[PDB]
């Protein structure tokens, strides 16, 4: 609604609390441990990992497959702040329900605007899945301890292999699982989709989501209003 | 359906007859029976199965036959028939399966498969034996329109439906009344509330009525009639017609007064049963309607008195129910039942190979949008492949 | 609606809750609160409504929805009470002799009323209904009734001699008179300074709250003597100050009023419905 | 009995006629007829009102159904009039010098106005639309307004000095006062002799017919310039007796309810969406 | 099968029905008051339901055992089946949904009514005999879920309510040593025959004997004849199962079983 | 088999499990946004909560298919062993619970358990046929 | 426990009933009764202490388990309340005129507290959320208030200036001050003779119990208007005799201990849990 | 049943419905956002309103196939059906209305009406081919 003499400097008053925000810190140690480990030959001890390379995308120092898999799936968090993911992107989701938000908001000042869009980018979808497919093997990941090893044409669950998932995840494109695997199941089971349907969706492609959006699907519908329910601050 | 239907009984009837040490003459019959249909598949190519996951399979047969003059069967002619057997009844699995998983808004009830379209050939006819099984029985007398029936225990009847119905109301939701009900299966139970007991109602008598339109006709039906509805026994806090808000409901259970079950055909009242409760019978039927009344007592304890002012705020809310479970009934049309397993053997089969929703059954055979919407083609299309389930249990 | 009052309304118990999505008459719900003037005098400031409103603001209320209705006591507030607002809220201050007084105001504006004029010298009345009362305020209001029998001849009273009339109310600002029911009865009351009308109870008000200083649960709203209903809508805190009652009706203005409900303010102010 | 909820109605477009309601709507309701001063002074009889309820019965009112309210002039009238009637009448005389007085009093009992208070000390207000307006009643109201800009500032106009303050009302007894919707208003009014309130315009009051007695018709009760309708409810007579002109109400009674309906407002089914 | 046993019967050997959820139960919802008084605030009963296959019963004390020699109140419900049933299987539940929400109760006259505000405790020292002319074959003791009754004719249900020795604040709040009594305890439980063998034909959920000969009765308005109840009601018809009634009624049962084979 | 086979959200009429040996049923309890007089009675901010918010689920498997022999409504399989083994006072094997107690023996539901059911169970159902 | 406190524990609902322990509890536990000192003064004994040891034995307690405490009044109690044994039953005189003292006593002993030091004279301190109060204990806390707005400046106040605060306590042995949840306040308190905490209700207090002496239910250890909830450990008796008073709490001492619950004793005797 | 099997927006003329059995006609009367003075004449902003805004639609059927019979403008079976039992006024039976009535029929289409029309139907075809 610019109330001018603040949009003088409003995108700068949202940055100054910005980088204050949890989500900078995070960046910022994410680019520190991945500078140690580049500096280290044997400074990297300190790395635990699971896969075969110690790499700090794959750090686990804080079920223990679940556990492992959650630590590194709420780093994974930054992929999205990497521009290393092909999906659909959860933070966009989280953007899109902030413009729409504070658009339709008849209580957003300029004054309250900062630290708003830094909660809303840090409180925007908590728990997050992800996604890496490789050779028609999909491994998924997410942050509530809840891990997945599948197939692409046919959603069968395969026992999940951790120290290949890190590998994978660690260099591979990242993807959102904003369809995740339970949903994924129950759209091909209920709903059995077409090969093309079933790889657009599983690399998160806008045009199928909108598509199953636009027909009405149940499944795909209560997906996403499960996100944008979860998008709260 | 026949000639699939007496492949799957041969088959049947082979791995229960043709045992070690059996007499000929128990098998005779069904020896040749065998043969025949050995002799007819020989020859003949099929294919089963490029829709969803189910895998292109193609068969072949060029079985050889059994013997005809031993006196005993012994374990060298078992094994001889065991291989022809399991080759045959992976066969007809899968046939089963394709058909199982098709569907067409035009024909319904012809078959949808290749392999079953190609049975339905006249060589195929010699296959056809007995045809004794209940849904084979209504197939054939169906295709010849004559009057038949399934018999159904605790038949699938009613739509999931957990609704109220408010006749007063106001913003606050402090007096109330109106009917709540629950619609599951063969199970109705409503239940009548008012919140001032009827203080102020013509003769201290509220009357309650709920209606339930079958979308089937249900014949020689047992019922049971009970004067109480657990399910809206106890507080609830429920949302608002338009979600809105929320209110509470807070129960005190009177028994139910005038208690009438009109069991209705075409608007004509076919059964009636008034304060009766237990066992009822509705010989033929197609809507319910369910009259009861709450009745103040007009001696009341002082603690009853004490439930009961003679204004606001009421506390207590005094409720009359009835719960109506069919035992079992009989319909013209399929259903899914407590007992058979035809609705479960479709579904599973349709989701363990991700079978693209058709234009015609509900997506994952939702029974619930399946019953709301009981179409003559969705009746046709469930006919046909409840047949097909039962005949693929008979052997799987 | 009036063609729709009687049609039922079916809902799901699932429907999942949402918001409405239809225009209010007015844009925004405006509150009043009615205080003694005590409480003005303890709080002894002139900008004191202003910090209230601005600590409404801080509770969700825009500038220009809270209101306050200053009155002097019980009694005075007691003749024709106007209820302005969309939600209102009454700090009575207790008093342990006015106990019927602040159940009388209580009963008045806690409870819709449907009331008819009574020409007390040309006409006996009877009271139908359980309902049925007679409201009388004014400046001062004294009640004398005849109970009369079949034969319109008063009981224990000479229907001409006012002098031996029964007495239920003396000098009363505000008086909801209980008679025995389907008994006709000469009444005089004087009429010089009150007005009394023939009201009917037609349920509760739901837009406005009672909040009790001091005492202990007196309210009686209902004349049935077997029932004291405590309604969420009356409620009782104890207190030393005032400000600290003020603060503590700001800060709990969300469950005061969740404990109201709108769409019950009469389109008049006035604390009954009149029927001439 | 669902009164919060504005429920369908389905009607079939070739049921029935019912018989007349007329002579049940005339036996079961009250007339009201509001006449000036003057028009009992000219009729100089003392026994009038009889006559006329004579005369209603011989059109079917029962006796006492007909009451009679007697007004000093349209000024004294517009404070604050109390219609409670089932049905009203009002006799208004025409002055070529009160023709505004005359619309506004019309304005306020030919429809109906939800009104919420208006504290002008502590806040400034707005009209959010064109329904909104501020009637302003009592003994003699002066209203003067301030218009601001988003700043808070007067607009040739200071806040702290009324003396700038834009005259809109001078000693009215009655006046609907519309400004520029969306402009902050810092309003300096005679408070101790008038109240100002903030209402809208919800709709026609039915059950209000005005009789205009006298001149050509001048009524505009639309603050829109470019509509001034002219309702059923709006009557107009020439007169040169006061008895000829209560008996042409006596006589076509009949019209005058027909051109009037229940008020809306007033009846069960307007329960909990504003009153009864 | 029914042919068959109407062989069995025709040569006087061992007949045998077996049934789903049998109707062996009348209906019947009744009280048992064993200490009462006028104004119904301090009672001790048992409350029953016995319909088709399912029987729900309810002892409530109202004191809660507050007097009780220790703290315990038997209760006792004797179902007496009108045949004997032999090799069932049933579900025994320990609450009694039937009588666990607040009600108000006609009294035994209808004169007045009485309200009921159950707090369920568990049921104690459950007790299930199953008995065949007043000896006992069967006995089940805290024992829920499944269990066999062999051969049986009456079932008697011993339960207690045995008070509480802790109670936190909320419970002790319920349960005051004397009267009001606002809150009343009650021990519960369910009996469940799901399924059975008689010697006599019997309705059933599975089967459609019963709804049939009712069906072909009503259709052609068939008058009341002398030995079936006006309506082959049920309720009527099993509460004075007579030897009469169970001949004429396997006869048309049978009668019904070979019509649906073909109908 | 820790796989997840079926799932059905806000679905309560009739559903289908096509091959399942657990159920994980997930329910919330939402507090409403929006309540009345009475229900905002009921829910204070603090203690003491003298009304206890409770959501319930009811589940019942009215129909299955198992490789294994169980004890079921329709059958009498169960019944019959029970009661043979009843009436002659056969002592308390190796195998089995004492009295064929069926919530024992399907809590502990051994393979040795599995045979020797199946046989007695089949031999129970060869007798029915005759007795 | 701590690395047990968040793990499920699993019960079967068919686990016998352990047997009574009342006498276990009674042999381990110590309980103490407050009572005011015209108690001891009416009773008029050098031995009703042990009396009452004797009569508490008789009912199981062993010898040197109860304890009798003994204060001046309500308001001297009210500084910092100690809670020496297991079950603390505290007889408080009823008086009309002291019903918020009386019922701020009862909240700080009915219920547990955390609380942190305030410096009223370095910050600006606010109330975050409905449990978060402002306890003042002291010989005289007089506790005056000035909110602020988002600038800092402050509301009918000015920070410079405390005459112009907006006192909400005077002369006040126990406060428990309520502010407006939000807002930042300046705070002007006799720090001398007063000490503030900043208190958060973390729950209630089940090993302490309290028994009105006459009157009726006036206590509130709610500060929500709209709740006044009566617990178990809030009895109220009748009384006549200060002996008789003492029977019935021996008597049915039973009672009183099964409506408390043990364990909630904390290792220091103070009424709120100190936090730096 | 319930599924749209046929949409048509803002499109007007000749029409296909392949396959239907519910037909929501759904549209809107929009506010002329710019009016002429006669235009802006006719709505004021608030009452009275004298001239009301209508916006309307028509749908025919000019021809379509069904699996059961049904009265058409062509075909003379129901006609003749009436025209045969009011001449020899056959007295009302337990199915059809009574007065071979098209709208009661119609209404309440049971499938015991629709037997008996369609037999009807059929004989009323057989008998005009001769007569
Ligand atoms: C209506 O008027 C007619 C004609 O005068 C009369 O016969 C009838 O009784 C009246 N009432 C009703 C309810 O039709
Ligand atoms: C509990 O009470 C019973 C009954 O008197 C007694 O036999 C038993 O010894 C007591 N103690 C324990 C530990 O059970
Ligand atoms: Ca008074
Ligand atoms: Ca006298
Ligand atoms: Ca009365
Ligand atoms: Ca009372
Ligand atoms: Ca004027
Ligand atoms: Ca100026
Ligand atoms: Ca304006
Ligand atoms: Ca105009
Ligand atoms: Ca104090
Ligand atoms: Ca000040
Ligand atoms: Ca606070
Ligand atoms: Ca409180
Ligand atoms: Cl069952
Ligand atoms: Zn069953
Ligand atoms: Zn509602
Ligand atoms: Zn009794």
């Amino acid at each position: 609604k610019s109330t001018i003499d603040a949009a003088k400097s409003m995108a700068t008053s949202v940055m100054k609390k910005f980088k204050k925000s949890g989500l900078a810190n995070s960046v910022s140690t994410l680019t520190d441990s991945l500078s140690d480990a580049a500096s280290s030959i044997s400074r990297g001890a300190s790395i635990r990992s699971v896969g075969s390379s110690a790499s700090a995308w794959t750090d686990v120092s804080t079920s223990s497959i679940s556990t492992q898999t959650s630590t590194i799936s709420r780093r994974l968090r930054l992929k999205e702040m990497a521009t290393q993911t092909e999906g659909m992107n959860f933070d966009d989701i989280s953007a899109a329900v902030l413009k729409t938000k504070i658009d339709r908001s008849t209580q957003i000042s300029p004054n309250t605007l900062p630290d708003i869009v830094t909660e809303a980018s840090e409180k925007f979808i908590p728990n997050r899945a992800y996604r890496v497919i490789n050779n028609d093997e999909v491994f998924e990941a997410g942050t509530d301890g809840r891990f997945f090893a599948y197939r692409v044409e046919t959603f069968d669950e395969i026992p999940f292999d951790v120290q290949k998932f890190a590998d994978l995840v660690t260099d591979s494109p990242v993807i959102s699982a904003i369809i995740d695997f339970k949903t994924l199941k129950n759209l091909n089971d209920n709903y059995g989709i077409s090969r093309q349907q079933a790889f657009n969706l599983l690399r998160s492609d806008p045009r199928v989501l909108r598509e199953f959006i636009n027909q009405d699907n149940p499944i795909i519908r209560n997906r996403i209003e499960q996100l944008i329910m979860q998008c709260r601050l | 359906m026949d000639v699939l239907y007496s492949l799957s009984k041969t088959l049947k009837d082979a791995r229960d007859k043709i045992v070690e040490g059996t007499l000929y003459s128990n098998v005779s019959d069904l020896i040749q029976q065998f043969n025949q249909m050995i002799i007819t598949m020989n020859g003949n190519e099929f294919q089963t199965g490029g829709i969803g996951n189910l895998p292109i399979r193609n068969w072949n047969f060029d079985f050889g036959l059994l013997g005809t003059t031993l006196l005993n069967l012994d374990a060298n002619y078992v094994e001889t028939a065991r291989n022809t057997i399991d080759y045959f009844v992976d066969f007809v699995d899968n046939v089963c399966m394709d058909e199982m998983v098709r569907e067409s808004q035009r024909n319904g009830i012809a078959p949808q498969s290749d392999s079953l379209r190609k049975l339905s050939g006249i060589k195929f006819k010699r296959i056809n034996f007995d045809n004794s099984s209940e849904y084979i029985e209504n197939w054939n007398l169906q295709n010849r329109r004559q009057r038949t029936g399934f018999t159904f225990h605790k038949p699938n009847i009613f739509p999931y439906s957990a609704s109220f119905t408010l006749n007063r109301s106001q913003p606050a939701h402090d007096n109330l009344m109106g009917t709540m009900w629950l619609n599951a299966g063969s199970e109705i139970q409503v239940a009548g509330f008012d919140y001032s007991c009827a203080i102020n109602a013509p003769a201290n008598i509220q009357q309650f009525e709920h209606i339930v339109q079958l979308r089937r006709v249900l014949t020689t039906a047992t019922i049971t009639l009970l004067p109480d509805a657990e399910r809206f026994s106890f507080p609830r806090v429920i949302n608002s017609a338009d979600g809105a808000t929320t209110w509470y409901f807070n129960p005190v259970i009177l028994r139910p007064n005038n208690v009438e079950v009109e069991f209705l055909l075409n608007g004509q009242i076919i059964n009636t049963y008034q304060a009766r409760f237990g066992t009822i019978i509705a010989r033929n039927f197609d809507t319910i309607r369910l009259s009861f009344q709450l009745m103040r007592p007009p001696n009341m304890t002082p603690a009853v008195a004490a439930l009961f002012p003679n204004a606001q705020p009421f506390e207590h809310h005094a409720t009359v129910g009835l719960t109506l479970r069919i035992e079992s009934a009989v319909c013209e049309s399929v259903l899914a039942d407590a007992s058979k397993t035809m609705l479960a053997n479709v579904t599973s089969v349709r989701q363990e190979y991700a079978i693209p929703v058709g234009p015609v059954f509900p997506p994952g055979m939702n029974w619930t949008d399946l019953i709301t919407n009981y179409s003559p083609s969705r009746e046709d299309n469930l006919q046909r492949v409840f047949t097909v389930a039962s005949i693929r249990s008979m052997l799987v | 609606q009036n063609y729709g009052i009687n049609l039922p309304i079916t809902g799901s118990m699932d429907t999942a809750y949402a918001n409405s999505t239809q225009e209010e008459t007015f844009l925004t719900s405006t509150l009043c609160l009615y205080y003694p003037t005590e409480a003005a005098t303890e709080i002894n400031d002139n900008s004191w409504k202003d910090t209230l409103s601005q600590l409404f603001l801080t509770k969700g209320w825009p500038t220009g929805s809270v209101y306050f209705k200053e009155y002097t006591d019980i009694a005075s507030f007691s003749v024709d009470p106007q209820l302005y607002c969309d939600y209102n809220v009454v700090l009575m201050k207790y008093d342990a002799t006015l106990q019927l007084d602040m159940s009388e105001l209580a009963d008045l504006i806690l409870n819709e009323w449907l009331c008819n004029p009574m020409d007390i010298t040309l006409y006996y009345y009877q009271q139908t209904d359980e309902a049925n009362k007679w409201i009388s305020m004014g400046s001062s209001c004294t009640i004398k009734v005849c109970p009369l029998n079949t034969q319109t001849l008063g009981i224990g009273c000479l229907t001409t001699d006012t002098a031996t009339f029964e007495e239920v109310a003396t000098a009363e600002k505000l008086v909801i008179t209980d008679v025995v029911d389907g008994v006709n009865h000469k009444l005089d009351v004087t009429t010089a300074t009150c007005t009394i009308r023939n009201c009917k109870k037609l349920g509760p008000r739901e837009n406005v709250a009672v909040i009790q200083v001091g005492g202990s649960d007196v309210l009686d709203i209902t004349a049935d003597p077997t029932t004291a209903p405590q309604t969420e809508r009356m409620m009782r805190i104890n207190w030393k100050k005032w400000w600290q009652v003020f603060y503590t009706v700001v800060d709990y203005v969300n469950q005061i009023i969740q404990a109201m409900s709108k769409r019950s303010r009469s389109l008049n102010s006035a604390a009954f419905y009149y029927r001439i």
